[PDB]
């Protein structure tokens, strides 16, 4: 649905015009949008070193308006490209730029973009609340939770351009408890954030291997991929070599399988005869036979697509007198065990998953403030709206109110900013 | 999903 207009006096944000001169390979960068005949032209990315970039006007999503004097707004994607191979080498482009439409968004995050996005008056209110006596919380809430994860990395620039300190250092020396340990998080790219999250839970011996299990049964290929990368910049060793380290027997096998990222891509085609097969397999390995082949149910649960063992669990039924997960809680015990329901509850329902680990973290004495900051946090920007969903439908009433009776402060309004709606 | 490099 998102939104579209041919008339520039209904767009939104703020507007860029640039003159960009063409090279030898173009003007150096790409455009996304355009078969779906009301849908805006935006840039997707900008080759370093191109003739976009080194003007530094254009940035990414930015709709392009009218390009050379002629309004761009409805055009195909196939008509503007051939405006701009039009021009020859040397010759300029006049580009009216649209900044305040978003991009890749997902559609089910809870924090979404801030379309008057001001990194610098950002930073600006966030130095005159910290540096405030008796620091002001309430205004650091207000705008950290109100932008988007790649916002809050523009605001940490210039907040450091202009102090000459880091904001995460400033935001730890004045904030306190958990309310900083929610706003460390949101200043954290999510591969950093998880990579940060992985380490913490393999301190020492003591592994918290329900952290663990969380991060790596969650996260997708692509999730994953960047999760390893990160990790090994921020602590000069490969995510798999601590798992290896703080890890011992099935439950180190079926955690760096996970971990490797190198799971079956979904497939166009479905197909049926191996939904049986592996089904059967599953059958075969667990509740007929004496014991467990463990590394079987490694094997299949591991590589498959995630499609393809959803089917695959359905099929288990009608072979199994227990479902997959009761197959779980008998066949194998432990930190295993943990591994197994978690890896299956993420396969058939990812979001519900999260809501009972919301649930989780507050329905007893206390709070698992851990875990509730970790699923807030990493939650927010891909799917907090299906787990709201899922939440008040098995819950009755809504995540809004759990958090509300569970936590108090700014560290509550906090996490009802990251939870969205008034409830 | 189209796209061009320009
Ligand atoms: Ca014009
Ligand atoms: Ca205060
Ligand atoms: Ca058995
Ligand atoms: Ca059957
Ligand atoms: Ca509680
Ligand atoms: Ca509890």
């Amino acid at each position: 649905k998102p939104f579209f207009t041919r008339n520039p006096s209904e767009l939104k944000g703020k507007f860029i015009h640039t003159k960009l001169r063409k090279s030898s390979r173009g003007f150096g960068f790409t455009v996304v949008g355009g078969d779906e005949p009301d849908e805006f032209l935006q840039i997707k990315s900008l080759v370093l070193d191109g003739p976009a970039a080194l003007d530094g006007k254009m940035e990414t999503g930015d709709v392009i308006v009218s390009v050379n004097d002629t309004c761009v707004l409805g055009h195909t994607h196939a008509q503007v490209v051939k405006i701009f191979q039009s021009i020859p080498i040397g010759a300029s482009v006049d580009l009216e730029l649209c900044r305040g439409y978003p991009l890749g968004s997902s559609a089910y995050g809870s924090v979404k973009a801030y379309t008057n996005f001001d990194a610098e008056r950002d930073a600006l209110n966030i130095e005159t609340a910290i540096k405030t006596k008796g620091v002001d919380e309430v205004t650091i809430v207000n705008i950290l939770t109100n932008r988007s994860n790649e916002q809050r990395q523009d605001i940490a620039f210039a907040y450091q351009r202009r102090t000459k300190k880091e904001l995460a250092s400033a935001l730890k020396s004045a904030l306190s408890g958990h309310l900083e340990t929610v706003i460390l998080g949101l200043l954290k790219t999510p591969a950093q954030y998880d990579a940060s999250e992985l380490k913490a839970s393999m301190k020492g011996l003591g592994t918290d291997e329900d952290s663990l299990i969380e991060i790596i049964c969650s996260r997708t290929n692509q999730e994953l991929q960047e999760i390893n990368r990160v990790y090994k910049e921020m602590y000069k060793t490969d995510l798999e070599k601590d798992i290896i380290s703080d890890t011992s027997g099935d439950f180190r096998k079926l955690m760096v399988a996970l971990a490797k990222g190198r799971r079956a891509e979904d497939g166009s085609v479905i197909d049926y005869e191996l939904i049986d097969q592996d089904a059967r397999d599953l059958y075969d390995a667990g509740v007929k036979r004496k014991g467990t082949d463990v590394p079987k149910w490694i094997s299949i649960m591991t590589e498959r697509s995630v499609p393809h063992l959803q089917k695959v669990f359905d099929r288990y039924k009608s072979y199994s007198p227990y479902d997959m997960l009761e197959s779980i809680r008998k066949e194998v015990k432990g930190d295993l065990e943990n591994a197994f329901l978690n890896l299956v509850q993420c396969i058939q329902n990812k979001p519900l998953y999260f809501a009972d680990r919301l649930y989780d973290s507050m329905k007893g004495k206390g709070t698992r403030d851990k875990v509730l900051i970790r699923i807030m946090v990493s939650r927010s920007e891909v799917d907090m709206l299906k787990i709201r969903s899922e939440f008040k439908r098995k819950y009755g009433k809504s995540l809004y109110y759990y958090i509300q009776q569970d936590t108090k402060g700014d560290y509550q309004k906090a996490l009802l900013y990251l939870c969205g709606g008034d409830d | 999903l189209p796209s061009t490099t320009l």
